[PDB]
């Protein structure tokens, strides 16, 4: 029951699965450009000369202690690019699981406490002059 | 004391004096013999096991080094034993029953009676050199819906009664007050005390029970206690009252050679009448 | 030093200023009353009455006629669209004359009260608005506050009110009737949304099933009025739900409301507990009792509406849906008029997502892996301010004005009477036997203080919220505003520690002023520099702000247990962090709002971050801009600011004194003076510090009980009984804090020279003499 | 340190589903994703089939306010990847039955 | 209220000091100290009586029902 | 010992709720009793009496 | 599926029934319908311990690292102050307060208390 | 109720002593070395630990106590009389507590010497769960007067920590002050 | 009462030749027993006094 303004993805682009290679998922800020970088870690990074802090959120879509705990499910598309199935890669069809995932997020330095300005000698009560 | 004349005071303590020959530790050992004992005092650790032909259940228990609440607490692992062997086994097949209705080689010998008077166990063990643990197994039947464990058992060791005392609880060793040598209880036996003779002198011995006094050693005693009581209320106030007023109130109360109160009731007997009335 | 400013005072004397008062100090003193009565009416609201009766909706009654098929007759619907309070007017007798200002002067010389109208816009519709009708029905004059918007004094310069004829820096804020001075003495609650951890033994003499452990949540509706919800956990596992309503209570399966809430599958009922937490077999243990338990209960009900199906059956009657509503509905009903209806209608999902939340921190409770919450610490309290309280009232008293509509016409229907929905005489027919008058009312509440509705509001007792204020001397006055307790039901409970001290109350309640006796300890004082929060701050892109930090959506990710930071908002989930990440933002938070350079960020923002501990509180992190909320002012450390602070976040801070106390990495803020913890009384004694400290208490109601200057109203003034000292003196040794106030204008007493000295022998037994010729030459003359 | 960048896809090519822990759907099973272009933010929505079971699923209008997400192929061998935008969907399962 | 007449204790007459005391300090604006000392006040008696006075009369004076304002 | 009346209005006393008001009248009005020639007024110290 | 003694169905999230409790010889879903072998699983077990507290004993005292425990010259209550012993004649007496001064002999342990 | 100048300057010098008394009053509680610094882990850990314990607290307490009072019992015993600037008889504050007119050595001492350690109903301050005396004290402090030791003296004035404490010692006999009997035993017995 | 918590209560309006009177003959209005401070132990009562003549001359 297809909502209002919807219409159905016709021609899905490709995507080549298969020390083997790993599937990760990365969250980046929506206001960044994505199609225009180059560099990434394994800390911090910048973008467009503003900088970021990747964390490894890995823990918390899924376990890293046990197996088969993850809240995410990979789709991809199916044989006519007009459908997506289940990304599976065990030969057992047991979905695939992200390796790793990354949060790409805002930072903001912090300074030291100005212990010069702030951390001040104690005055004495005033003496009244011309007594 | 003078308003209720209560039957049982919440703290009942007998007094009592020793010979003086005994040692402090004999005592201090002996204190800890006529103590009330309890098994979940003795319980290093429970674990239990579960598994499900049948519902099935293994309850293994660590307890501590035998030598130390042996020498602690005084005990015997064959008390230990007797007494799982005989009260802990008889009540804890019990509730469970109840909980389940709710719903809708000498030890293999001794593991093979125990398993004969009670329904469900299928094993029983238990160490029998360093007393550390007893571990046993249970069942049930298979269709039995689960049940917890833990709680029900975690209940019954507080319940447990490894050595108690006639109507006998803590015995304390206070201090040497005023050169006097004296062992401080709760709760009121003079009869299982008479057994102690060899540490205790007897005719020493006082406590706030006054009716059991006025009971076991008649009234005239009783009313000798009665004033030592109340002095020692205003004593502790450093309050000085002299005895006269005390034995008035004192020989008032014991005219019928009863314990009276002051209430309806100690005022009921009156002849007068009006004062009844005036009264409630 | 100090200063003695006389000829300042003199010309402010001869010229009272045309255009404000120059003790802001003393207006904001009072300011939460007026704050409460003000958005009443006010705010982009348009005022709370709006909000609750259009919370209220409507009602509907079927006619019943055959119609000429089950038809169970026309649907009338009454609804109440709109309120509204003119300012105090009165048209001279009858014939409307033009009406005039009638200034509160004249209220009180006429021994009345000060009273503008009240009015509403009543929708009139029939057959879901197939036809529909409107008025305007006149409720009456309605009691109204002195400085009020409603108030015409408002905003008037100190010139003009000699003028109008009342005293020059009068702070009114209050309410007359029948002359009489009266207001509404705040009371203290528990937190909004908020899920604290009980143990009560009460809870087991509910019935043997329960524990005397529990978790308690205290909800309240945009509307401000309030609904609380309560766990009892049973001796067996099992956990029932229990509200009241109508003050009585109902118990409810748990998993029930669970599923009802949304369509929803047991693995996703069982990641939301445990999440990662498997290992812990007590849990699944529990976990699973639950579940089997609700099975083979109800096997019958597989689905979502099914269950909501059964609901609406069992309770219809006690919600007294009306025939039509199909159980389905009725159902629909009980959700949104009962369970953590602050998340509002729609928030179903995370309704779901928090009531969750609270059964997971229920077991480490029963688990006592996190340590109780002390009730009435103060960490854990707020004010239930009087305005809010009043429209409740009101908002009470409509509704069951509105249910009286209908009684005339079902018993003009049961009468067999000949009817129609469309004729408005009809209509008017009805209205003509129907007292509209809540005024009176709200009056005899005001007059009796007399708490009476069907429903309790979740509060302690009947009567007593009145107070008579006290104008005997000036500081007696200003007391009573200041002034706050627990409630008479508290007094009765023999136990003391209600009583105590705490180290929590630190800058907020004054150590100092309480009253002795019998109220001791119940009735305490706020320090004069603390603040009440009178409105909703907007939180709206503080969850932008959040996932900019690294939070996860609390949505999609599925985590659980105290061991890594929860995140909430005023009862509202926002996901999931390691304590290690928390703090952290807690901080860059703080650091934004003294910075105050990032929008969406009100500096009135409470932020609660909990380290974990060991058994400790419970951890976590908890943002509150929410409406009655203690706030004090504290000195920063770095870039040196001012900063607001909530009581329950303080407990963790490290809060420097004095400057000279400050030492490296441990405090991260300082009182701008110690004064400020304590309050005015407490700041009048001079040196106290000097002396032993219950004479600083009894010093403070002596006060209280001089014989002081009441004002100046005193020619035009009606009222009952008074007393005028007849000349007073500035005391010379005194502190900043009297001009900052300016109390000159009130002076208490006077100065004079005291030997102390052993003579008569009469001076034994702290008796006093008196040198007798200086009476004679008028010393200490009063009337 | 330091990985290269091979491809970005910007097109409608992969999509991720939060179902819950273990979640799997039979091997027929195939979804039908739709897609909306309300202001300069993309909205998915998430439709599938199988013969007892249906699938539904949306995009978090809140947090994709704030929120971008991207799927990576890694090669190890190589210090590149390789990354495609996807949307996330909220999704359930519903029986049929 | 209003200046009273007499030092309490010295009974040494206060009164008509106010207007040319409150003078004092408006054209001349002198201390308290000299300006008493200048109305020649010795004991701090006296004293006690001037300093802390108040006109709080005035206030009352802006209420007279004896005339429309 | 009596039925009540209308669910309210209270009991009126009777002779038996007269007896015992209060302390009851032996205690209330007899074993207390409002006197003749006696005042109250407070007390102030002289050592010279 | 198997999680900590219980089983779910691999469609639906629903709880999947004991198979000791199953009758046949497998386990369908009340809801969805997914029948599975009975065989695929069985004899679980579950091993838990009791809480640290649940059974309080002088040997937790023991056990504990610190000191629970009291012996009797730690029991001085008070600065001690120079007193006149109107008992044993003693010159220091220990005191405590309410102004109500109490008294506590040095000597005879003798006690009084001053509320003047 | 002035000292000579040696008498401060006594005043001071056993005060001064008193700076490590807490420290180590709870290190051999802990069962821990004497000299165990306040910054110990384990140390912090066993207070979080004891702080947990209603009983253990008590405990550490009357230890703490029973220190701080024999400080107590100098300051006082070394100052009044011998180090008063006026002696009895001319000093009239002495003589009315000396002849028992009126008060005893307890509130001149207290107000000359110091009012020592706080005591409610044989307890410290309770602590907030934070484990914090008092915001101006970071958790798990050793310091006597971090737990109501009372070092000044209405004499000299005493700091807000300080004060807001005797505050609450204040409070107590109010709520404390916060027949029947007898009429009993008198009717029976007339 | 003075604003250190001392209540007190009239008893003797005193004649005043009776007053003793300073050196610069002044008459004290209100006479205190010193018996009342070891008790009540109010110092600050004290140093207000000091001061109130501080100002004033
Ligand atoms: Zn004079
Ligand atoms: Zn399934
Ligand atoms: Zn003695």
């Amino acid at each position: 029951s297809i909502p209002d303004g919807f219409k159905k993805c016709k021609h899905l682009k490709n995507f080549p699965l298969n020390k083997q290679q790993q599937v990760w998922l990365i969250k980046f800020p929506s206001n960044v450009d994505i199609s225009k970088l180059k560099s990434l870690p394994v800390t911090t990074m910048t973008i467009d000369k503003h900088d970021y802090k990747i964390m490894d959120d890995t823990d918390i879509e899924s376990s890293l202690t046990q197996d088969n705990l993850s809240n995410m499910t990979l789709l991809v598309p199916s044989e006519s690019k007009e459908s997506l199935k289940i990304a599976s890669t065990a030969k057992d069809n047991a979905p695939l699981q992200f390796d790793k995932v990354f949060s790409v997020s805002e930072t903001a330095k912090i300074p030291a406490i100005d212990y010069s300005k702030v951390r001040v000698p104690r005055k004495d009560v005033p003496k009244v002059e011309g007594l | 004391i003078v308003m209720t004349a209560s039957a049982a005071i919440k703290t009942p303590q007998m007094t009592l004096p020793i010979w003086n020959d005994v040692s402090d530790e004999q005592a201090d050992t002996f204190c800890k013999s006529i103590s009330k004992v309890l098994l979940s005092e003795v319980i290093d650790k429970v674990i239990v096991t579960e598994t499900t032909a049948a519902r099935s259940y293994v309850i293994h228990m660590r307890f501590f080094d035998n030598n130390e609440y042996s020498e602690e607490y005084d005990v015997s692992k064959e008390e230990l034993q007797n007494v799982i062997s005989n009260q802990f086994i008889h009540l804890l097949e019990a509730a469970i029953v109840k909980e389940i209705k709710k719903q809708k080689k000498v030890q293999r010998d001794r593991q093979s009676a125990i398993i004969s008077h009670h329904r469900f166990i299928t094993k029983y063990n238990f160490d029998d050199e360093s007393g550390k643990w007893c571990e046993f197994k249970l069942e049930l039947a298979a269709d039995t819906e689960k049940l917890l464990m833990v709680n029900i058992v975690e209940e019954i060791c507080r319940k447990s009664i490894i050595r108690q005392i006639p109507h006998i609880d803590r015995c304390v060793h206070p201090e040497p007050e005023n050169g006097k040598r004296v062992l401080v209880t709760e709760g009121v036996n003079f009869q299982a005390m008479w057994d102690q003779e060899a540490f205790i002198d007897v005719d020493g011995i006082t406590s706030n029970d006054v009716a059991a006094v006025l009971k076991t050693y008649g009234v005239e005693a009783a009313r000798n206690t009665i004033v030592n009581e109340i002095n020692n209320v205003f004593s502790r106030y450093a309050i000085s009252v002299s005895f006269r007023h005390l034995d008035l109130i004192a020989d008032m109360m014991t005219r019928q050679g009863t314990y009276l109160a002051f209430n309806r009731q100690g005022m009921e007997t009156s002849t007068s009448s009006f004062m009844k009335m005036s009264y409630e | 030093t100090a200063d003695f400013r006389t000829l300042e005072r003199e010309s402010r004397f001869i010229n009272p200023p045309k255009d404000k008062s120059a003790f802001p100090l003393l207006q904001e003193a009072v300011q939460p009353h007026i704050g409460s009565f003000n958005a009443l009416t006010e705010g982009p609201d348009g005022g709370l009455l709006n909000l609750g009766v259009k919370d209220i909706g409507e009602k509907v009654i079927f006619d019943g006629k055959p119609l000429n098929s089950g038809y169970l007759g026309n649907k009338l619907s009454v609804s109440v669209e709109q309120v509204s309070i003119a300012k105090p007017m009165s048209n001279d007798g009858v014939s409307s004359a033009v009406e005039r200002k009638v200034y509160p002067s004249e209220s009180r010389q006429r021994l009345t009260s000060y009273r503008g109208k009240l009015l509403l816009k009543l929708k009139w519709s029939v057959n879901n608005g197939e036809e529909n009708l409107f008025e305007v029905r006149d409720c009456g004059g309605l009691p109204v506050m002195l400085q009020s918007n409603r108030c015409h004094l408002n905003k008037m310069s100190p010139y003009e009110l000699v003028q109008h004829k009342e005293e020059s820096d009068e702070i009114g804020g209050y309410f007359i009737v029948n002359g009489i001075e009266k207001l509404i003495r705040m009371l203290i609650v528990q937190r909004r949304n908020h899920p604290m951890a009980i143990i009560r033994p009460s809870f087991a003499n509910r019935g043997a099933s329960y524990s005397h452990y529990g978790i308690q949540i205290r909800s309240v509706r945009p509307d401000q009025t309030s609904q609380t919800n309560v766990l009892h956990y049973l001796n067996d596992g099992q956990v029932t739900f229990r509200f009241s309503w109508r003050k009585n209570e109902y118990l409810v399966p748990v998993v029930m409301i669970l599923k009802a809430l949304c369509h929803t599958s047991d693995r996703e009922i069982f990641d939301g507990i445990i999440g990662n937490d498997v290992k812990d077999s007590f849990l699944t243990d529990r976990l699973e009792l639950l579940l089997r338990g609700f099975k083979k209960r109800y096997p019958h009900l597989q689905n979502r509406t099914q269950v909501l199906q059964y609901l609406g059956d069992k309770f219809r009657v006690v919600f007294q849906a009306s025939p039509d509503q199909s159980d389905l509905e009725v159902g629909q009903e009980v959700l949104d008029r009962i369970v953590l209806v602050h998340l509002g209608k729609d928030g179903s999902q995370d309704k779901f997502r928090m009531l969750l939340f609270m059964i997971r921190k229920l077991y480490s409770l029963v688990a006592g892996e996190c340590s109780p919450d002390n009730p009435d610490a103060t960490q854990h309290q707020e004010v239930l301010l009087g305005g809010f309280l009043y429209g409740m009232i009101l908002k009470e008293k409509i509704d069951e004005y509105l249910q009286n509509i209908i009684a005339q016409v079902r018993m003009d229907i049961n009468r067999g009477m000949a009817i129609n929905f469309k004729d408005k005489r009809y209509m008017s027919r009805v209205l003509m036997r129907v007292n509209e008058n809540i005024g009176s009312k709200m009056q005899y509440f005001l007059s009796t203080g007399n708490l009476v509705s069907q429903s309790g509001l979740d509060l302690q007792q009947v009567s007593g919220y009145t107070v008579v204020a006290e104008k005997i001397n000036f500081y007696r006055f200003i007391s009573h505003f200041r002034m706050v307790h627990r409630g008479s039901f508290f007094a009765q409970l023999k136990t003391t520690t209600v009583r105590k001290l705490l180290p929590e109350s630190w800058g907020f309640l004054c150590p100092v002023h309480t009253p002795d006796g019998s109220p001791c300890g119940l009735l305490n004082h706020f320090a004069h520099k603390c603040r009440i929060s009178t409105q909703q701050s907007d939180v709206s892109r503080i969850p932008s702000i959040l996932y900019s930090l690294g939070v996860a959506p609390a949505s999609h990710t599925f985590a659980a247990g105290p061991s890594l930071c929860c995140v909430q908002i005023d009862g509202k989930i926002i996901g999931w962090v390691s304590h290690e990440q928390g703090k952290i933002i807690a901080d860059t938070l703080r650091y934004w709002k003294v910075e105050g350079k990032t929008p969406g960020l009100p500096i009135d923002l409470e932020i609660g971050y909990v380290p974990p501990s060991t058994r400790g509180q419970y951890p976590g992190l908890y943002l509150f801009g929410g409406h009655s909320r203690m706030l004090r002012p504290v000195r920063y450390l770095p870039l040196d600011k001012e900063d607001i602070v909530g009581p329950f976040e303080q407990v963790y801070m490290n809060i420097a004194v004095t400057p000279q106390e400050i030492q490296n990495n441990v405090h991260t803020h300082v009182e701008f003076t110690p004064t400020n913890i304590l309050s005015i009384l407490a700041n009048l004694t001079p040196f106290s510090d000097f002396n032993q400290s219950p004479r600083n208490m009894y010093q403070c109601q002596m006060g209280k009980q001089t014989m002081g200057t009441p004002g100046v109203a005193l020619c035009h003034r009606s009222d009952n009984k008074l007393y005028r000292l007849q000349t007073g003196q500035t005391p010379i040794v005194k502190a900043n804090l009297y001009d900052d106030y300016g109390m000159d204008n009130f002076p208490n007493g006077f100065n004079a020279v005291v030997a102390v000295i052993s003579y008569t022998g009469y001076d034994m037994d702290d008796a006093m003499i008196i040198n007798k010729s200086a009476d004679e030459r008028g010393f200490g003359y009063g009337t | 340190s330091e990985i290269e960048i091979e491809s970005v896809q910007d097109q409608p090519s992969v999509a991720v589903g939060s179902f819950f822990k273990g979640f799997r759907a039979p091997s027929d099973t195939t979804f039908d994703l739709y897609k909306k272009k309300k202001s300069e933010k993309d909205e998915f929505v998430l439709h599938g089939e199988n013969e007892r079971l249906e699938y539904e699923g949306y995009t978090d209008s809140s947090s994709q306010a704030s929120n971008q997400y991207v799927v990576g192929l890694f090669n190890p061998e190589k210090k590149s990847i390789q990354l495609y935008k996807a949307p996330v969907l909220v999704s359930k399962v519903v029986s049929k039955s | 209220m209003i200046v009273p007449v007499r030092c309490f204790s010295c009974g040494k007459v206060v009164g008509d000091k106010w207007e040319s005391y409150l003078n004092l300090l408006q054209e001349d604006e002198l201390d308290e100290g000299t300006a008493l000392s200048r109305l020649g006040l010795k004991r701090y008696c006296c004293r006690r009586m001037i300093l802390t006075h108040v006109d709080l009369i005035e206030k009352f004076l802006r209420y007279n029902p004896l005339e429309k304002r | 010992k009596a039925q009540g009346r209308t669910s309210g209005k209270v009991p009126i006393p009777g002779v038996k709720q007269a007896l015992e008001k209060k302390e009851g009248l032996f205690r209330k009005h007899m074993m207390g009793k409002r006197v003749n020639y006696a005042a109250r007024s407070v007390i102030s110290p002289d050592p010279n009496i | 599926s198997v999680v900590g003694s219980l089983i779910f169905c691999l469609d639906c999230g629903d709880l999947l029934e004991n198979p000791n409790a199953v009758l046949g010889s497998n386990v369908e879903c009340s809801q969805c319908k997914a029948i599975y072998p009975k065989s695929q699983f069985s004899n679980l077990k579950v091993v838990t311990t009791t809480a640290d507290d649940a059974f309080p004993s002088s040997l937790r005292a023991k056990k504990s690292v610190v000191k629970t425990s009291l012996k009797k010259n730690e029991l001085k209550d008070g600065a001690t102050i120079k007193e006149k012993c109107p008992q044993c004649g003693n010159e220091e007496m220990n005191y405590h307060t309410l102004a109500t001064v109490f008294y506590t002999c040095t000597s005879c342990g003798y006690k009084f208390r001053t509320n003047n | 109720l002035r000292l000579t100048a040696e008498g401060n300057k006594w005043r001071t010098d056993i005060l001064k002593t008193s700076v490590d008394t807490g420290r180590e009053a709870a290190a051999e509680v802990t069962n821990l070395d004497k000299d165990t610094p306040a910054d110990d882990p384990e140390l912090l850990k066993r207070l979080q630990e004891i702080l947990r314990d209603n009983n253990k607290s008590g405990i550490l307490d009357a230890v703490t106590s029973s220190k701080v009072n024999a400080i107590t019992s100098q300051v006082v015993s070394k100052c009044v009389p011998d180090g008063t600037m006026k002696k009895f008889p001319c000093n009239s504050m002495q003589a009315m507590a000396l002849s028992g007119a009126k008060g005893s050595n307890v509130n001149v001492s207290q107000i000359m010497c110091l009012l020592g350690q706080q005591a409610l109903e044989g307890r410290r301050v309770p602590v907030m769960v934070s484990g914090k005396t008092l915001p101006s004290f970071k958790p798990y402090e050793t310091d006597a007067m971090a737990g109501g030791y009372v070092k000044g003296r209405f004499y000299s004035g005493i700091k807000p920590q300080e004060y807001y404490f005797h505050c609450m010692a204040g409070r107590e006999g109010l709520i404390d002050t916060a027949g029947y009997l007898q009429r009993c035993l008198t009717k029976q017995l007339e | 009462s003075s604003r250190h918590g001392q209540k007190g209560v009239c008893s003797r309006k005193w004649p005043t030749i009776d007053m003793p009177f300073s050196e610069t003959g002044i008459q004290p209005d209100i006479i205190i027993n010193p018996h009342a401070f070891p008790s009540r132990m109010t110092i600050g009562m004290f140093v207000e006094s000091l001061a109130g003549k501080a100002g004033a001359l």
